[PDB]
RNA sequence: GCUCGCCGGAAGACCAAGGGUUCCUGUCCAACGUUAAUCGGGGCAGGGUGAGUCGACCCCUAAGGCGAGGCCGAAAGGCGUAGUCGAUGGGAAACAGGUUAAUAUUCCUGUACUUGGUGUUACUGCGAAGGGGGGACGGAGAAGGCUAUGUUGGCCGGGCGACGGUUGUCCCGGUUUAAGCGUGUAGGCUGGUUUUCCAGGCAAAUCCGGAAAAUCAAGGCUGAGGCGUGAUGACGAGGCACUACGGUGCUGAAGCAACAAAUGCCCUGCUUCCAGGAAAAGCCUCUAAGCAUCAGGUAACAUCAAAUCGUACCCCAAACCGACACAGGUGGUCAGGUAGAGAAUACCAAGGCGCUUGAGAGAACUCGGGUGAAGGAACUAGGCAAAAUGGUGCCGUAACUUCGGGAGAAGGCACGCUGAUAUGUAGGUGAGGUCCCUCGCGGAUGGAGCUGAAAUCAGUCGAAGAUACCAGCUGGCUGCAACUGUUUAUUAAAAACACAGCACUGUGCAAACACGAAAGUGGACGUAUACGGUGUGACGCCUGCCCGGUGCCGGAAGGUUAAU
RNA sequence: AGGACCGAACCGACUAAUGUUGAAAAAUUAGCGGAUGACUUGUGGCUGGGGGUGAAAGGCCAAUCAAACCGGGAGAUAGCU
């Protein structure tokens, strides 16, 4: 299945807001947005092989984009997916 | 009074939906036409 | 045996109910039931070509066989069943093998009695057997018109055929409606008359009845024989009088 | 923050179709709000939807659609086999509380539950596009129990009342706790155990069915609820310490009994009934070729997995359809208290709102109502509109009639509170104990506490005692129509329509007729007591005479007659 | 049981009024019938215009119908304005 490449691709960037680091602080949970398909047994070898820490469980979810409609001009967000790490052994940022 | 129109996402696709209009040659046609026509959305956008 | 309901109120004062004690109470045998219900009387098309028919009450449809095709094997008769489908009722005919099958319960078959069929099946109502061995004079039921189908003829309530005479290797039927028609006599025959007879005493009572019967309101909007088939004239002896 | 008012079988809350980010936060008032708009469903920037246990999805299915081959049609085109799509149904599994400004049964503590794969333990007949078991089905009725729910008693902790009394038979808030596990009761269903044989279940079959026998009549199946675990847990008012006044940590006792009771369950059940009320998949038996030390299956053991999609927001409205933030329409579920027959009506519990222009003036006139001395349809084409009774139980109730009805005919009798019968009556609900007892989800028992209907007498208050809302005016004559019902959406709701019944006529199965150029289909997987067409329209007395002409039937010595 | 009565939800508005450039291109006020079936409704499909369907009004087929809409014949024709 690695193909670590597809691993690397798979997760754009973690995610920071209020509910992250609340998230973060109370069971060390890390949000991050991921790419289109981003399958759950993907991002947990994508998390296992990079980020060298256990993963408990695997939550995602798909975030619909925004309109920004600038007059007479409609504009959509594009579309991505939101997933949560736990990882309950993995005292890292 | 019930007005004439009811939204129904299913009855909209399924009485004119792409695949129901390329069924029939009338409606390949219709979409050939529309196509040459230039229209943004040919039937439904879903 | 018809009950005459008292005028209680309009719709029904007048009703004639035909009930008949003896007749099963319960769901029929399930193994027997499949397709072919109620269709509302529209074509393939879905155009209104049967006028004032529709809607009707949900009706099974049970498989009634009439080859008899089972010779030798005397079966018993354990009930008597209505079907909704047909006006005369059926009977639930076990086989000694362990076959269950409904044949058209006639007039003088009750409950546990003993039914055979074939050449050899003695000369009794219930039996069938070809014409060919019945003897001319006696009324029959549910006569066939071509071999390998079974009764096409006579299988509404009350309906029976008198034979007339054999004249050669066909025979001379006298349908109920009073016409003279010459048959195959290989086609197969079943003694007997069919049960109750009663059908016309009912009076339906209101308009529900014929309603869920599957019969459409008709609506109002002479002499002419319309048969042409010029293929079965030398069948036929002579029309209805 | 408080007062007043409305809804509260909704104007409340939760879901699916509906719109697709309007949801929360900080920020701005040009337009958007029928008014000013710091506010908002208006703009800008950020955040928000966590699933093996929700649903969709998905194996196989109804109506219906496509349709390999094939048939028909000049071609587009029509039907249709196998096959394949197609829910509005059928198939596996989760709850207590908390969590963020916005999300939960998805995250947190626990009990747990369904399915597949991987390797091991010991055993062995496994293997179907096939049979069977049930899946698997209609209208109405009901009694007996339990549950949510509500009431009362004790108990837990605080109270002695802004003003006449209020240490007591007084008030305040609570007296809540799931899925699973074993018990398998109330109730319902079935007659079972063993052996031999068989024209059947497409060949076969230990499986189904049938035929014989020996034996018991006590064995099996289904089955709410309650019981202990679940749970020495969760919640718990109210308090004890720290506050950015938004909040955080700890503590914590009662948390038990009785009553009534559902549209919820026992019940896909029992009785009756004609209108006779589907299919397959979900589990198991066996057999076909094959494998028969093999491969597979059996119960357990340790482990892996159960992908993907919406999880915000209103969902009887400001967000959906009506061009609107529109007096309109929108399916299913939750269904509390007071009195009452109720899911109508009157006021309240939790919850949502005072509905997007306000204040004055207090004229005619317009709209909906309150009362009106006397008359009471006399106005009006017109009892049109309005006005009056309106219920309970008892007496009483005419003509006719198909004996059902008329009829609730008409007309009268009492309706509040308190005591006595009876400190609360009969009924019901029902604690402990005597005797035995498979000895406990037992009984002949005997009363603990409560609803307590209905009736007589007495005393008493007011003009009115169903005193609120809700809630038929009554009878006769008379023409029409069997009654009930159906259309003129948007001038005529009937004296029109059909209607159950009756009469005539046609149809012999490849039936008649229509859809169709034509396959084929409905009639009908019916068979003259069946079906098609026309007339009238229950029931009682009858349907009397006539074939000039038009169709119709049977057909004739004969006159006429095209195609050829 | 009663195509039963009284009567909620629900079902077409029958009756007088409001509105007639309305809140609504058909609703509301107060009475009126059914309210266990000839009853009603949600979910999908079928019947496509010289035809469909119609308990029959020559009703409805997208706020329209004694023959709907779309593009074309077609700038139809007009002894008429």
């Amino acid at each position: 299945m690695i193909r670590e490449e597809r691993l690397l691709k798979v997760l754009r960037a973690p995610h920071v807001s209020e509910k992250a680091s609340t998230a973060m602080e109370k069971s060390n949970t890390i949000v991050l947005k991921v790419a289109k398909d981003a399958t759950k047994a993907e991002i947990k070898a994508a998390v296992q092989k990079l980020f060298e820490v256990e993963v408990e469980v695997v939550n995602t979810l798909v975030v619909k984009g925004k309109v920004k409609r600038h007059g007479q001009r409609i504009g959509r967000r594009s579309d991505w997916k939101k997933a949560y790490v736990t990882l309950k052994e993995g005292q890292n940022l | 009074m019930k007005r004439t129109f009811q939204p129904s996402v299913l009855k909209r696709n399924r009485s004119h939906g792409f695949r129901a209009r390329m069924a029939t040659k009338n409606g390949r046609q219709v979409l050939a036409r529309r196509r040459a026509k230039g229209r943004a959305r040919l039937t439904v956008s879903k | 045996a018809v009950v005459k309901c008292k005028p209680t109120s309009p719709g029904r004062r007048h009703v004639v109910k035909v009930v008949n004690p003896e007749l099963h109470k319960g769901k029929p045998f399930a193994p027997l039931l499949e397709k072919n219900s109620k269709s509302g009387g529209r074509n393939n098309n879905g155009r209104i070509t049967t006028r004032h028919i529709g809607g009707g009450h949900k009706q099974a449809y049970r498989i009634v066989d009439f080859k008899r095709n089972k010779d030798g094997i005397p079966a018993v008769v354990e009930r008597l069943e209505y079907d909704p489908n047909r006006s005369a009722n059926i009977a639930l005919v076990l086989y000694k093998d362990g076959e269950r099958r409904y044949i058209l319960a006639p007039k003088g078959l009750k409950a546990g009695d003993q039914i055979q069929s074939g050449v050899d099946a003695a000369i009794k109502p219930g039996n069938t057997l070809p014409m060919r061995n019945i003897p001319v004079g006696s009324t029959v039921h549910n006569v066939e018109m071509k071999p390998g189908k079974g009764g096409q003829l006579a299988r509404s309530a009350g309906t029976y055929v008198q034979i007339v005479a054999r004249d050669g290797a066909y025979v001379t039927l006298r349908l109920r409606s009073g016409e003279m028609r010459k048959v195959e006599a290989d086609c197969r025959a079943t003694l007997g008359e069919v049960g109750n007879a009663e059908h016309m005493l009912r009076v339906l009572g209101k308009a529900g009845a014929a309603r869920w019967r599957g019969v459409r309101p008709t609506v109002r909007g002479k002499g002419k024989k319309t048969r042409s088939n010029k293929r079965t004239d030398k069948f036929i002896v002579r029309r209805r009088s």
